[PDB]
């Protein structure tokens, strides 16, 4: 969960 | 505003060919198939491409001028679509059979393997075969690609068009300079923006698909893998 | 071969404009509590009725009575809900945050939460509506949508004999018929050569939402169906359970 | 099972 948020950052 | 508003078709389509992502190979190979090691061998290569698939999604011009938020939204909303072209794609060259990996080309038959796959198997492969026959060109497929990304949930939000109008500029270039007359031009745009709503409709059944499999236990959950399943 | 790939774009247009089925008035009881198992009865004995009208619409769009019976039930088995929503998404252009479901039967945003899982849905469909509104699609584009998604949609599902190989070359035939139909239009409006190219793959883009909006459709009509609010229709069970 | 086929032959 939010890991792509992550990854995006 | 966007600096992908301000590229010739041709920059575009460099831009494109760009940011492409490696072809990956499968992390095992099978070698008689079974629901449990099938489902565990596509999902693996799934999860991998993931990864690759956000650094792409960065270098597609327009792209990372959207939030964040949005920026998340719309890969949530498209990343098996954009695994599914891509697979549809490079099995282009293979008739009846789908290139997942360069060591992994499996054929309608071990698509049996797995409950309701050979369904999708099917559809799959129905995609590969129309590229084949519409001579589906390279630069045409990365403009593809982009527009299932930048388009997919753009009216499940609640710039983008424009970038969406200035691909299909691109798109329309292309088809040009191949020598297609103003008909002939027209036509093959809608052929292949037609084709888009049945990639779509794959991506459905296929998160229902994935969605099953995990319920019967038989798919490694992989935290990137399910947190894209569950985003729907 | 086909008839319909000897049409001219304005014999095309009247083709589909005169195949347009009847705007059906909703057959309810107003005096009666909105509830799930009410509301589901109401949209249901609604589409159910469409069906049969919109099987006779398709015999009428060109092209269409060429498939062989067993195609021709593919296509509206894979098609129905699609058409039962832009058809929808239509006739709500002209009436903001609204769904014309029937001339007595306008409802909103809030009267879908009325039902699980259906104010997502409604929401989608509102919100192709409102891109038709803000595209001010014209009635003549309206219908050549229609027959796209009637012919386009099980077209990459058939299976596989030679017949279907003629079908689906049939079938690719009669869609770019109706892609000349829509430039044709565009121009005639005074688009320019840009204008056309890019509208032309607004509308379409637009179908593969409607596409989605019709799997969430067939997700949530057979999951009601579960719960049992959903009355033994006939047509609308057999086309439900095509998938 | 079967209603479909009738209305459309
Ligand atoms: C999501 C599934 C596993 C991963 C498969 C995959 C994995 C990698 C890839 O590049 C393309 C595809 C297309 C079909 C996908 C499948 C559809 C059903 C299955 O659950
Ligand atoms: C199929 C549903 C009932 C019938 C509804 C209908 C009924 C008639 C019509 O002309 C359009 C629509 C759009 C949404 C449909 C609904 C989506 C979910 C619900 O189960």
């Amino acid at each position: 969960k939010x890991i792509l948020c992550r990854l995006l950052q | 505003n966007s600096l992908a508003l301000s590229l010739t078709a041709d920059q575009m389509v460099s831009a494109l060919l760009d940011a492409e992502p490696p072809i990956l190979y499968s992390e095992y190979d099978p070698t008689p198939f079974s629901e449990a090691s099938m489902m565990g061998l596509l999902t693996n290569l799934a999860d991998r491409e993931l990864v690759h698939m956000i650094n792409w999604a960065k270098r597609v011009p327009g792209f990372v001028d959207l939030t964040l938020h949005d920026q998340v939204h719309l890969l949530e909303s498209a990343w098996l679509e954009i695994l599914m072209i891509g697979l549809v794609w490079r099995s282009m060259e293979h008739p009846g059979k789908l290139l997942f990996a360069p060591n992994l080309l499996l054929d309608r038959n071990q698509g049996k393997s797995v409950e309701g796959m050979v369904e999708i198997f099917d559809m799959l492969l129905a995609t590969s075969s129309r590229f084949r026959m519409m001579n589906l060109q390279g630069e045409e497929f990365v403009c593809l690609k982009s527009i299932i990304l930048l388009n997919s949930g753009v009216y499940t939000f609640l710039h983008i068009h424009r970038v969406l109008d200035k691909i299909t500029d691109t798109l329309i270039h292309l088809m040009a300079k191949a020598g297609l007359t103003l008909q002939q031009q027209h036509q093959r745009l809608a052929q292949l923006l037609l084709i888009l709503s049945h990639i779509r409709h794959m991506s459905n059944k296929g998160m229902e698909h994935l969605y099953s499999m995990k319920s019967k236990n038989v798919v490694p959950l992989y935290d990137l893998l399910l947190e894209m399943l569950d985003a729907h």
